[PDB]
RNA sequence: GGGACGGGUGAAACAGGAUGAUCCCGCCGAGACCGCCGGCCGCGCAGGCGCCUGCCAAGACCGCCUCUGUCAAUCAAGGGCGAAGGCCGGGGGCUAGAAGGCGAUCAGACACCACCGUAUUCCCGGCCGUAAACGGUGCCGCCCCGCGGCCGGCGCGCGCGU
């Protein structure tokens, strides 16, 4: 019953990936496909895992979605699709006698993405506190998620793509944060977990000419 | 095979893929996609290289099949991979088997570089109902 | 006769209490009955770190961790020598 | 996409595979569930209670030179609530899984182990009224060696620290 077949590997061919302005490096890689009998359309929608510290050799823990969203001279042309962390570091977030709160809201946007946004706090030890435990009573935690929600809001309101990559790739976001909610209480680590694309425009042209070759743009 | 069914080279990086490692209980695969995983360069698993099926599990067949893969994906030219370490999941018991570290040897020594490392066990949060019943497998 | 004050769990100011399954035999235990152990180790054993940091190409790269929640039941714990049966002045002490 | 086994066990064998399986990625559908934090923490008359957002009523405690003036304790009969399983009538139909079937093991094995799988498990309305329903210790009330931990509220002192 069993047949062998021609390797297919001698009818492929290779095309580079590259990635956004905002990042230094932009050569994501390479993608094999088979010959057209067409390559532009099967490559034309593919994610790729990125890892932050790549694209900008703190960013080892960070790594980004892209999605090819049109093919030009034979190259690969990608916009933001989805930010995460990595596995062990929530792994590592994680400690006994703390308390943990997550909190996610939705975010539209002037290009017309809508975007779900999780945001994960700890509670940390106050320096000269008797107890060893580090819980705190309930008035505290609704007062933290209330200044989630509105740093959350007023940091991210209003915004554009580009802008929100650039927020990311940096951590003024995170910072925000932290300040807002240390003024209140022993915070241990705060940030975002993850950023999800919940629905985008069909055809999405002049944002990508917009991301891609914006140089001082 | 002909340049262009080959990597374009170019000194300014090296050409990357991904590797996949299932470790389970009862047998091993080694896999190897790009950056995607659309597309398949070299897939091999441990029941091969054995005949005993308590055996595929076994770290000496993941070394055998790790080093068959290796000898296929430099032929089609690929040098640098990064590594997704897997145990079975879903409601199951989440630490990986004995060919694991077999695997990572037999590519260090392989003359495959090595990239970025995660773990990617499929976990839930939250649980449907496991096998056994509320006594367990009581043998 | 009774032989623990504890009758064998850590149930106080409570009547019921949410159950879970053990990871070896998967049976259902109470979360308050049940033995439990925190780990953290590495995904790459400590004999080919060495190797693993030199094949690697990031400068400083750190070798990710794994955490992991284990929970056994009475019978498996013991087989596996999880815990010990002890004597019976000992059985009073608590510490690790 | 790729090309030969995969599953499962102490070891195996039944079921899956050139109709391309296992494996990788993406999308779609439905229904369950609420993890690591999670505890000699807490709430509730008990049985029991853990996703986001919002709504409705309730409750013990603490603090008080606020009101009434014995209005209280316990209880046959009577009334209400009451885990899981089970039943009646409608919905829905993914996991697991009594019954049933099949492969091993055995002297035998219709059991323990492997696999398929019906009722059931989920929702609404209504019956049943039982549990190692356990702190195996009835409710109200007074005195009582000493040390220590945690939870909530209040007050005092200072060099202002939870
Ligand atoms: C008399 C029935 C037992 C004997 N058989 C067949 C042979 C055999 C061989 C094994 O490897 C040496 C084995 O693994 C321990 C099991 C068996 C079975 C097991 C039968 C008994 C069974 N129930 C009681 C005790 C027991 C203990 C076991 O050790 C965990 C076990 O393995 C799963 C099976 C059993
Ligand atoms: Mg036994
Ligand atoms: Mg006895
Ligand atoms: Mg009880
Ligand atoms: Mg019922
Ligand atoms: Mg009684
Ligand atoms: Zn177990």
């Amino acid at each position: 019953t069993q047949r062998k077949n021609p390797d297919p590997y001698l009818k492929k061919e290779w095309y580079p990936v590259i990635a956004p302005a905002h990042f230094k490096s932009r050569h994501i890689g390479q993608t094999p496909v088979t010959k057209t009998a067409v390559a532009t359309d099967v490559i034309n929608h593919r994610v790729y895992e990125v890892n932050l510290g790549d694209l900008n050799p703190l960013n080892g823990n960070t790594k980004f979605y892209l999605q090819t969203q049109l093919v030009s001279d034979g190259k690969c042309l990608t916009n933001f699709h989805g930010m995460d962390i990595t596995r062990h570091k929530y792994g590592s977030l994680f400690r006994k006698g703390c308390d943990c709160i997550d909190v996610f809201m939705d975010i539209p946007t002037t290009d017309g993405y809508l975007l779900r946004v999780f945001v994960i706090a700890f509670t940390d030890r106050f320096r000269f506190q008797r107890r060893k435990n580090c819980h705190v009573k309930g008035r505290v935690i609704r007062m933290m998620r209330a200044g989630i929600y509105e740093t959350l809001h007023n940091e991210l309101g209003k915004v554009s793509i580009p802008v929100l990559v650039t927020k990311l790739s940096n951590f003024e976001v995170n910072a925000k944060l932290t300040e807002a909610l240390q003024k209140i209480t022993m915070c241990r680590d705060v940030m975002i977990r993850r950023v999800k694309v919940v629905k985008r425009p069909r055809n999405t042209m002049e944002l990508l000419s917009t991301m891609h070759d914006s140089n001082q743009v | 095979y002909a340049p262009e069914n080959l990597p374009a080279k170019n000194n300014n990086s090296e050409a990357f893929a991904v590797c996949h490692i299932y470790a389970g209980k009862n047998d091993t695969f080694i896999h190897v996609t790009d950056l995607s995983g659309r597309e398949t360069i070299g897939r091999v698993s441990g029941g091969m290289k054995v005949k005993r099926h308590c055996d595929e599990p076994s770290a000496y067949a993941a070394m055998q099949a790790t080093q068959d893969l290796i000898e296929i994906i430099t032929d089609r030219g690929i040098t640098a991979v990064h590594i997704k370490i897997r145990a079975d999941g879903g409601t199951g018991k989440r630490v990986y088997g004995q060919g694991g570290s077999a695997a990572i040897r037999a590519l260090v020594r392989g003359g495959i570089k090595i990239g970025r490392i995660e773990d990617s066990t499929p976990i839930p949060t939250d649980r449907t109902r496991h096998k056994g019943g509320r006594r367990g497998r009581r043998l | 006769p009774v032989k623990r004050r504890n009758n064998g769990r850590s149930k106080y100011n409570c009547g019921h209490t949410n159950i879970v399954r053990c990871q070896n035999c998967h049976r259902c235990v109470p979360k308050d009955k049940v033995i439990k152990r925190f780990t953290i180790r590495n995904i790459v054993d400590n004999t080919i770190a060495d190797d693993v940091l030199n094949a690697c190409v990031i400068q400083g790269f750190a070798i990710p961790k794994l955490y992991n929640k284990v929970q056994y039941c009475v019978s498996c714990s013991i087989h596996n020598h999880i815990v010990r049966v002890r004597s019976r002045e000992d059985r009073k002490i608590r510490t690790p």
